[PDB]
């Protein structure tokens, strides 16, 4: 169930769902696993806001345990293509792909909650078949791992060698450590 | 010797039953109307104001009855028009001048006597806005805006005896600051 709200306007009263009301204010929600359907829905929201206003900041709240890689890279390229600065906030948790979209936000407009948690690891995969096919899928996933580390270093500012060592296994980063690591800019403890 | 509020109240008791608060308002209001007329800002009291009346009640209670019976003992000119037959200026329906015009029919085209008359309006709620703005309302709120200046006081233009035809092209100016509206 989704609660309905009333937006008082000069023309009259209008009924909106809670998710649609926030969309009007340049706010998008990224919840659950990242898949082709959920990812393709967020892209349409960003494009809709670009045409309405290209000079207003967009806010992206992320609470997700990660998911498909190809579905997430479509969002990253979109955020960089459009002119508006996509502000990112981490709520609850940010897995491998959720962390990549978090750090990919506009510089200076990235935040993490005081009790949020980030986790980063290497891409996961697998294949069953002939040895010739396993070599192909192995080279492909290796390129993605190398490609994902290069972009992570660009936004985090760290060196490529450091990202390779830290992403060999699961690594959890608290909210204070994320600031020191260049993943985010500050923490929104209280409203001032 | 003018009638008193008690005298006029007993006159209305013979035509109305079960209405105490409403009789007091018309009696005190009509009484003050004669005093405001007796002193046309000539006495020490200068710029005597005006106080209209707003009657509210269910249908079939005697609102239309009070307007007719009151004219019998008042002896000043009285009229009765309908708010339903009105609209904003520029539309065929709008006949805002007709209300003043009607008054002169009862007074025999006496401007000095028509200003001292009384007027009544029925079904005023029919022009309440519905808060729907994205459109222009010929009937409703629009109509109320036109009546603002008419109540306060101004000089409306009235075609003489409703107007013979277009060739005359003349109008009658009749002050309305002293005219009461109910
Ligand atoms: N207070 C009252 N005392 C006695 N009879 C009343 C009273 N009010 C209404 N009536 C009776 O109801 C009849 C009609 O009353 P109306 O004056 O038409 O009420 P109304 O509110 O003016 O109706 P409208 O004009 O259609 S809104 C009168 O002729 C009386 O017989």
């Amino acid at each position: 169930l989704v609660p309905m709200v009333i937006e008082q306007t000069s023309r009259g009263e209008r009924s909106f769902d809670i998710y649609s009301r926030l969309l009007k204010e340049r706010v998008i929600f990224l919840t659950g696993q990242v898949e082709d359907h959920m990812a393709n829905l967020i892209v349409a929201q960003m494009l809709f806001l670009e045409a309405e206003n290209p000079e207003k900041d967009i806010y992206l709240y992320i609470n997700s345990p990660g998911g498909v890689i190809t579905a997430g890279m479509s969002i990253y390229d979109t955020m960089q293509f459009i002119k508006p600065d996509v502000s990112t906030i981490c709520m609850g948790q940010a897995a491998s792909m959720g962390a990549f979209l978090l750090t990919a936000g506009a510089k200076g407009k990235r935040f993490c909650l005081p009790n949020s948690r980030v986790m980063i690891h290497q891409p996961l995969g697998g294949y069953q078949g002939q040895a010739t096919d396993i070599e192909i899928h192995a080279r492909e996933i290796l390129k993605v791992k190398g490609r994902m580390n290069e972009l992570m270093a660009l936004h985090t500012g760290q060196s490529l060698e450091q990202i390779e060592r830290d992403t060999e296994r699961d690594r959890f980063l608290s909210a204070p450590e994320a600031v020191e690591y260049g993943l985010v800019d500050s923490i929104l403890t209280h409203r001032n | 010797a003018l009638p008193t509020p008690h005298e006029i109240r007993n006159h209305l008791d013979d035509y109305v039953i079960g209405q105490e608060q409403a009789k007091k308002v018309l009696a005190v209001a009509v009484y003050n109307h004669y005093k405001r007329l007796r002193n046309g800002d000539t006495s020490n009291g200068v710029e005597l104001g005006k106080s209209n009346i707003l009657l509210i009640g269910p249908t079939g209670s005697g609102k239309t009855l009070l307007a007719e019976t009151l004219a019998r003992l008042l002896d000043v000119p009285f009229t009765m028009a309908d708010a339903t037959t009105l609209t904003e200026a520029g539309y065929v329906g709008e006949d805002v001048e007709n209300i003043i015009q009607k008054l002169l029919q009862k007074s025999d085209y006496d401007v000095q006597k028509a200003q001292r008359g009384i007027v009544y309006i029925d079904q005023i709620d029919k022009i309440s806005r519905k808060s729907d703005s994205i459109t222009r309302d010929v009937s409703g709120e629009g109509v109320q805006q036109a009546l603002l200046k008419l109540i306060e006081g101004t000089v409306a233009a009235v075609p003489p005896q409703g107007g013979r035809k277009h060739p005359q092209q003349e109008f009658l100016q009749v002050d309305t600051s002293k005219i009461l509206f109910i």
